[PDB]
């Protein structure tokens, strides 16, 4: 359940993302050696002995130094420590040295929720920005032909109800953007949709 | 799409 790296894979390049995507990693992935190249990749917050937990996407434009952390529940660098043991603090100072002549970059990262409590969608959401990126590497995270079709909410609310509709469509838009851009996701269309539905992970 | 924050940082 959830989504699978060769998923992943098979959809960032149906999306037109091959040119600058490194690959999916598992937590140590070790930051961007590109001070030349758009870049971009999708990285786990745990290790690969472990199969997998949560996906997040990381991309990388040189010519404005900026390092794009998109993760969809939109959580503080505590709560990534606190949720899923996940620090990047290795991975931004290797891209910084290897990637800026100033060892200086800027760190752009998602603060707002795209993602419900109990969906499984983490990495399908990542292909989506993606696309973003590819298309719009200095406005990547709103004001884009990709991302406004998606609505992110503090996630602070994301348990309370006056938010369950914008989750709901946004999940419900992932899946029609990738439908259309995607022949990978059109002919896997209903196993992905059961493996990553909104409610895939609700208590009972 | 979502807010997001920048921050400088330098090494
Ligand atoms: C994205 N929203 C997402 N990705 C992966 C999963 C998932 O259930 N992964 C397996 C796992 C193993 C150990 C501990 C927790 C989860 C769910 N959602």
């Amino acid at each position: 359940m959830g989504s699978s790296e060769q998923e992943l894979k098979a959809i960032v390049k149906d999306l037109g993302c091959g040119p600058y995507f490194l690959g999916t990693y598992d937590k140590r992935f070790p930051g961007f050696v590109s001070p030349h190249k758009l870049a971009c990749a999708i990285v786990n917050t745990a290790g690969r002995e472990t199969g997998g937990v949560h996906w997040m996407a990381f991309a990388w434009n040189p010519r404005s130094k900026t390092c794009y952390l998109f993760e969809p529940f939109g959580f503080s660098d505590q709560r990534l420590k606190q949720v899923y043991q996940f620090e990047y603090e290795s991975l931004l100072r290797r891209s910084a040295i290897a990637s800026s002549p100033d060892r200086c970059i800027t760190l752009e990262k998602s603060t707002q929720s795209v993602q419900g409590p109990n969906s499984a969608a983490c990495g399908l959401f990542c292909c989506m920005f993606l696309h973003a990126f590819a298309n719009w590497p200095q406005t990547p995270m709103d004001h884009n032909p990709t991302m406004n079709l998606i609505t992110g909410v503090p996630n602070s609310m994301l348990n309370s109800p006056q938010v369950q509709p914008t989750l709901r469509r946004n999940q419900e838009q992932l899946y029609s953007f990738l439908e259309r851009h995607s022949p990978y996701f059109r002919s896997h269309s209903a196993q992905i949709r059961s493996a990553t539905s909104f409610c895939h992970l609700k208590n009972m | 799409g979502v807010q997001s924050l920048k921050r400088r940082r330098c090494f």
